């Protein structure tokens, strides 16, 4: 996955998450055509019977979460991220940090994220303090000895009172924000 | 260039070269949909491990004219010959993730290309030729690779050595390093083919015939007729309210929008910012909340053309209340089962709840 976003002068807003699944998808390059083929169908459950079972012509469940936030029915913030099932964690934590904590957009994006889908799967980004990780673990959690980067949020703020767009690219990849004047 | 301001447009992407291409589109009078299409092409070339015309995506668009928000869904579909147990072996055991993720059975009919065209017909403003050509040049002439792509090539060198990628990415057997030129002759040709013929060449043409060919070589059942069957869909957002804001996000076949909204709904009443961002209480509460929503995700989420996702129940304020009883600073919750959102919505599920191994 990668996530990008674009705002224009006419007030159109784009928030676009797109992927080939694993890095390089399957790894299969189409001979003589240079393009990588997705392994998107392993987003299906491997064991059938459930909501996300494989079926012909079916779409494998995604976790992609391209989002636009609105105030008084006008768009004010685009959010999205890569990272598989962590994407939910990256987007809600950004939104939590921006709106519940009132951080600046960059602070909201750069704040260490956690992820845990189950009692047997935990991740955290560097910057969780050591003492707090220990106390979480003593309480029953399973945060490991090694931090990992989680997600890669690109986001645009639409500032109407200052008549301006602000874009931010997460430091987890070499993304950039580039603004345009007339 | 991590933060930027602008009066008349803004672009933010994971690659500096795709950001500039995108900016230039807007600078020459293009709209955001024109810029986005060109960006997807640029990223296909500069960040080729992460997305492109061999995959699929969800493109959310707020239309400045009509004030309507819509999603171009190019998510891939299983071929007509996919079977419910195709990732099980002779013995009925799950095939390990690193095998099944490299196999031809893993390849969905790609949609990205049809997504960009649908989006172009509806809002497009510059000719697709102008949008595609900067990526034709990046492919043809090449560019110096960033660290992330370099690390990506190195970390996946084994997968890449067993395919036709060997020559381009592992030249003379070694992974391209940071700063080394990556040239993609064959990718450039495909983009020229699309530039002259459009998506016919992909879904009803030679590019597609080649895709079906390589998929059978690797063991899957995708035919050319899978490729001509495929069309994108268009979705309305799933909407939610948080902290006085309306939020539009992605519905099924993503789990993303509903569970992001559900997490927000569950944590809202805890007024999380009374705790320091790096506090025990915040991390604990988020961890407990996630356990509940991800369990709900494993039980209830799939393609809504085939299965019923209890969207109404999953976000029902009384359901949120019920689940919030399991979220507390008193202890860690060990009862991390999916809840019962069907209680708060009309109907029953049409599927079992099947536990899956955490092998991905
Ligand atoms: C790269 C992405 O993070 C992969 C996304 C994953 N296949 C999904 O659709 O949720
Ligand atoms: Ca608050
Ligand atoms: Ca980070």
């Amino acid at each position: 996955t990668t996530h990008f976003t674009v705002t224009d002068q006419w007030g159109n807003v784009v928030s676009y998450t797109t992927t080939i699944e694993q890095l390089f998808g399957t790894g299969i390059l189409v001979p003589g055509y240079g393009l990588f083929l997705n392994n998107e169908l392993t987003d299906f459950d491997a064991i059938p019977g459930g909501a996300n079972e494989v079926q012909p012509n079916k779409r494998p469940l995604s976790s992609m979460t391209p989002t636009i936030v609105f105030k008084d029915e006008k768009p004010v913030l685009t959010v999205g991220s890569p990272g598989g099932t962590t994407i939910i964690a990256s987007v809600f934590q950004t939104i939590l940090n921006y709106f519940e904590y009132g951080m600046s957009l960059q602070d909201a994006i750069e704040e260490p994220r956690i992820y845990t889908n189950s009692l047997t799967s935990y991740r955290y980004e560097s910057g969780m303090p050591e003492d707090v990780r220990r106390k979480l673990n003593d309480f029953g959690h399973k945060f490991g000895s090694n931090p990992v980067d989680i997600g890669n949020v690109q986001s645009i703020f639409i500032d109407r009172e200052n008549k301006t767009f602000m874009g931010v690219a997460d430091s987890s990849r070499n993304g950039t924000a580039v603004g345009v004047n007339n | 260039d991590k933060v930027a301001v602008g009066k008349d447009g803004m672009v933010a992407t994971a690659h500096p070269l795709a950001s500039k291409i995108g900016a230039e589109v807007l600078k020459k009078g293009g709209n955001a949909i024109d810029a986005a299409i060109a960006i997807q092409y640029a990223l296909n070339v500069t960040e080729p491990m992460m997305s492109g015309i061999g995959g699929g995506g969800f493109m959310m668009v707020y239309d400045g004219e009509t004030r309507e928000t819509s999603i171009i869904n190019s998510r891939e579909r299983a071929p007509e010959g996919a079977k419910p147990d195709m990732f099980l072996d002779e013995d009925g055991k799950v095939i390990p993730f690193s095998e099944r993720s490299r196999h031809g059975n893993a390849v969905g009919v790609p949609g990205t290309l049809k997504g960009l065209e649908a989006a172009h017909k509806k809002w497009g403003t510059k000719k697709l030729e102008d949008l595609i050509s900067p990526s034709i040049k990046l492919t043809e002439e090449g560019f110096p690779i960033d660290s992330v792509l370099a690390d990506a090539i190195k970390d996946h060198q084994d997968k890449l050595s067993k395919t036709a990628a060997k020559d381009i990415f592992l030249p003379d057997g070694e992974p391209l390093k940071e700063g080394d030129i990556l040239v993609q002759k064959d990718l450039a040709k495909t983009f020229k083919l699309i530039r002259k013929e459009g998506s016919k060449a992909f879904y009803d043409g030679e590019i597609g015939r080649a895709i079906a060919d390589v998929v059978q070589d690797f063991g899957g059942s995708m035919t050319p007729d899978d490729l001509s069957r495929y069309e994108v869909t268009t979705d309305k957002p799933i909407w939610g309210e948080y902290h006085g804001y309306d939020i539009a996000s992605m519905p099924p076949p993503s789990s993303g929008g509903v569970f992001m909204l559900q997490v927000l709904k569950l944590i809202d009443d805890f007024h999380l910012s009374q705790y320091d961002p790096k506090s025990f209480e915040k991390y604990h509460l988020l961890a407990e909340t996630m356990h509940l929503s991800y369990a709900d995700r494993a039980a209830y989420a799939g393609d809504p053309e085939f299965v019923d996702v209890p969207l109404r129940g999953l976000l029902d304020p009384d359901y949120i209340k019920e689940r919030q009883k399991l979220i507390s600073l008193d202890s860690m919750n060990r009862d991390v089962k999916e809840g019962d959102p069907w209680k708060y919505e009309e109907g029953e599920p049409n599927y079992e709840i099947v536990p899956q191994p955490e092998d991905k």
